[PDB]
RNA sequence: UCCAUUGCGACAACGAGCGAGACCCCGGCCGCGGGCGCCGCGGGACGGCCCGCGGCAGCGGGAGGACGGCGGGGCGAUAGCAGGUCUGUGAUGCCCUCAGACGCCCUGGGCCGCACGCGCGCUACACUGGCGGGGCCAGCCGGCGCCCGCCAGGACGCGCGGAGCCCCCGCCGUGGCCGGGACCGCGGGCUGGAACGCCCCCGCGCACCAGGAAUGUCUUGUAGGCGCCCGCCCCCACCGCG
């Protein structure tokens, strides 16, 4: 969806925020989109747009983090986008660190 | 050689009361104990005649500390596989000690006999936990590393 | 003068900036039983008996 | 059993004299001047080595029992390192012909019988091996 | 009739293979299906340098594909076990093969 | 217990009351091959048969690393060659050799800016250096000579036990101690 | 205080989050179930106990216990490098090229040359060793037989299977010697379409007798010694990964 928006020439912040809200409404505790490449410049930047809480390391990254990589193509040159979505409640398993405790 | 199910494959039945396992450095010994005349056999060979001629006393060491009379009246068939010669001499002394102790079982005499062995040599009746460590990339050795050419 | 043995009463600490010197208070095992402090190399512990070559020389207290 | 009760070396040496006295094997004398194993470099200095190797090979086939080990397997039992090269040394099998000659004599002698795949010790040969062992004891 | 049909279950994931085991044992328990014979795991391994180029201290990614295989023994009528295959829970990406 | 099925530990008591605690004959087992972990714990090393420590010191230089079976064979032949000449218990002659080969004074900087000062060698270090020096003098002596390792090891022990300066180990002790007396 | 913003006691801060830990793979120990094959599911260990010391967090021991205080790995914060890869890629901007091609093939040859400087390694410098027979010991994981050939290797078949070191007895015996095995002349094989590749047999017998100034790795199953497998691969490892 983000790749299409970027090819529709949506602003990178506008396109990324739209993807973030849809994931957050679907209940991801954190959504992070990183767009990297020559963003309207001959120098290369790496603007990362992130909201919520996203885990970074451990076996839970395999279970609770959906990491998707695209290579959207623009006229100036390839703009690679990574969308990372983390859901602690995926039904099948629980976060090891989280302790549910009791009343 | 690797913890295979081949206990009865060497010998069929023979009223082997116990089937102990003694393991040192990837070498396992299944020892079968029945009433006998004090004979002990390892790998279908007399225990006294063992390959490391220098370490042939280590194999007979549990018999000496416990006493020949207690050993008399037992026949042990030991099959050692895996590991190497010195560990196979350590595995059989451990297997003999565990198996002879099994005859006393939960008795107060066993508690004394376990203590008697544990005093002369501890870990004679207790497995040694040390096991080989893996090679890691950038070193020929498990922990050794390649020589740094610069810096 | 033959060396006189002395037993460690307290292991004061690790010195020489590489830790290899150990500071120990040693009470002469026999004789006047003076409690002097002497530098030691190696592994040392309480009740270790070491023969002091001169014993009339003592390291700075807890230094 | 028996061949185990007598140390392996004290049996092999006595059996070598026995297998030269009874006329068993009979050295080819063409393999007498050959060196067993590509691995070695200077050839056996024993001069009665064929008989020691012959008594050792029957003793192996006896402990094998119905395993029926092959001649190539016996060559891997006499494998050693090929030392004397700048490249690091590795294990190299023994000469197949020498062992093949030894097993051939036993089959003709009927000390060892032929079997599916490798040959194995015959009952008639086993009788000779165990009587010798108990006699040494 | 009465022949012996060898079922072999080859699966990459242990929990998935254990589930196939539960269904196969349950369907054939009446037909005297044998308890699972677990094969030594096939830990096929590829170790590759992490870098596309040769730059940096050479690092290595140790990838292991473990394949878990269960052999099953049932002796009975062939038609019943053909239906038994439909009855057992179907696990996607996990394969069963029958050899007489 | 008769080490090498020939020598008891009954008369083997160390006279040096400073070094007696760190030399142990109680744990002796015929054939010095106990696989007990001496590396574990700061002072578990002390509670080890002295003869086993010598058998661990003998296997050095890399070309001979790990071959305990060959080292303990040498210890037995060396002990027989000590029994043959000294005419005394060879476990007891080793105990006297370890006691003498150990220097009591060393030189270390002591928080100085290269200026070494006098220190006192610990009673465990005295035992560890003493055995190491015995084995290293023999090692150097047999490197290019028809004389076997067993013969030179037998002779350093026989020389150390009296205190003869021919022992590479006693010369080392007197050098270490003298540098310590001057740096005092 | 801790391996650690690891905690505790505080505190214009008050609540969070990421990394740390947890997690994951393996190992060792014990149950249960299964079994062509040891392989599936659980437990066990937590600084819990004891003694001292510490508001505390913990600390030093003693124990019991396969196992003791980060057992070894996998994963890897935040912000960057103008580090490297366009020759891994129907990844790719732009420039060049674009039928006398920078497409794609085909034969031959190079990359492997070499006054030399340097970085990994390998084998030695011997007697704790070399050389002859004999015993014989694994693990990642794994086919064999028979006959011929000095081996190398081959033919013809089939359904299978296993190390060095070390131990034991001889020999040489301090001699650049039988240490060492570089070179170099015939010869025997192999693989492929083709050697210049590899293997092997009798020669041949180099330095090196322990390495200056420097410098590197390592605390238990570790160093080191000693084999073995796999990756690439017609053949080929002094390499890497196990």
């Amino acid at each position: 969806n983000l790749r299409a928006k970027l090819e529709e020439a949506m602003p990178i912040r506008r396109a990324a925020y739209s993807i973030i809200r849809t994931a957050m409404r679907a209940g991801a505790a954190g959504c992070e989109v990183i767009v990297a490449g020559k963003l309207r410049a001959q120098r290369a930047r790496a603007n990362k747009f992130k909201e919520g809480c996203l885990i970074s390391t451990g076996h839970p990254k395999r279970i609770f983090l959906a990491e998707a990589t695209r290579h959207i193509k623009m006229r100036q040159g390839v703009i690679g986008v990574k969308v990372r979505i983390y859901n602690p409640n995926i039904r099948g398993a629980v976060m090891p660190d989280k302790i549910e405790i009791g009343a | 050689d690797l913890l295979e199910r081949n206990d009865i494959e060497v010998r069929e039945r023979d009223k082997y009361t116990v089937h102990t396992l003694g393991k040192k450095k990837n070498s396992v010994a299944v020892a079968f104990v029945k009433a006998g005349k004090g004979d002990i056999l390892v790998n279908n060979v007399p225990l006294a005649l063992v390959r490391p001629e220098i370490l042939r006393t280590k194999v007979s060491e549990p018999i000496m500390i416990l006493g020949e009379s207690l050993f008399k009246g037992l026949d042990m068939n030991i099959k050692v596989a895996g590991g190497g010669h010195v560990s196979q001499i350590y595995a059989v002394r451990q297997a003999i000690s565990r198996g002879v102790l099994a005859s006393v079982k939960d008795e107060a005499a066993r508690s004394e006999l376990r203590a008697k062995l544990v005093s002369y040599d501890r870990q004679l009746v207790v497995s040694d936990p040390r096991r080989c460590e893996a090679k890691k990339f950038g070193g020929r050795g498990a922990r050794a590393r390649r020589q740094k050419s610069y810096r | 003068p033959e060396p006189i043995n002395a037993r460690v009463i307290e292991v004061l600490g690790r010195t020489s900036s590489r830790g290899g010197i150990t500071q120990v208070k040693v009470e002469f095992m026999t004789g006047e039983k003076r409690q002097i402090i002497r530098n030691v190399i190696g592994p040392v512990r309480k009740d270790d008996i070491l023969v002091l070559m001169e014993s009339e020389r003592e390291a700075r207290r807890l230094r | 059993s028996s061949v185990t009760r007598v140390p392996a070396d004290v049996f092999i040496n006595s059996f070598a004299a026995h297998l030269k006295n009874r006329g068993i094997i009979k050295c080819p004398a063409f393999t007498d001047y050959v060196k067993t194993g590509v691995s070695r470099q200077y050839a056996p200095r024993d001069a009665d080595w064929f008989y020691i190797k012959a008594a050792s090979v029957i003793r192996h086939f006896y402990i094998s029992g119905s395993h029926s080990i092959g001649v190539a397997g016996l060559a891997r039992k006499y494998s050693s390192l090929q030392k004397g090269k700048t490249t690091p040394h590795h294990t190299k099998r023994a000469s197949c012909k020498v062992i093949r000659s030894i097993v051939s004599q036993f089959l003709g002698q009927k000390l060892l019988i032929a079997g599916e795949r490798g040959r194995h010790i015959s009952p008639n040969g086993r009788k000779m091996v165990e009587d010798f062992a108990e006699g040494l004891q | 009739m009465h022949q012996k049909y060898t079922i072999i279950v080859v699966g990459k994931d242990l929990k998935l293979v254990e589930r196939y085991v539960k269904s196969i044992v349950k369907e054939g328990r009446a037909f005297g299906i044998s308890g699972p014979c677990r094969a030594p795991v096939r830990r096929l391994t590829i170790t590759t340098r992490k870098s596309p180029c040769g730059e940096g201290t050479n690092t290595w990614h140790r990838f292991e594909l473990r394949m878990y295989k269960r052999t099953f023994w049932v002796t009975c009528g062939g038609n019943d076990i053909s239906t038994i295959l439909s009855k057992t829970v179907v696990i996607p990406g996990i394969q069963v093969t029958v050899e007489v | 217990v008769a080490l090498f099925n020939k020598w008891p530990l009954t008369d083997v008591k160390c006279q040096d009351e400073s070094l007696e605690a760190y030399i142990s004959i109680d744990n002796h087992s015929f054939v010095p091959h106990s696989a007990g972990r001496w590396s574990a714990k700061r002072f578990r090393k002390a509670k080890c048969p002295v003869v086993e420590r010598l058998t661990n010191s003998l296997m050095m230089h890399g070309r001979n690393s790990g071959k305990k079976l060959m080292a303990m064979k040498t210890v037995g032949e060396a002990f027989e060659l000590i029994n043959l000449y000294t005419g005394k218990n060879p476990v007891q002659v080793l105990v006297d050799a370890v006691a003498n080969s150990g220097p009591r004074e060393d030189s270390c900087r002591i928080g100085k800016g290269v200026r070494r000062q006098s220190v006192d060698v610990s009673p465990l270090r005295r035992v560890n250096i003493g055995i190491y020096n015995i084995a290293t003098g023999a090692r150097k002596a047999a490197f290019r000579k028809v004389r076997p390792f067993a013969e030179c090891l037998a002779e350093e022990i026989m020389n150390a036990a009296a205190g003869a300066d021919k022992s590479y180990a006693i010369s080392q002790r007197n050098s270490v101690e003298r540098i310590a007396v001057s740096n005092r």
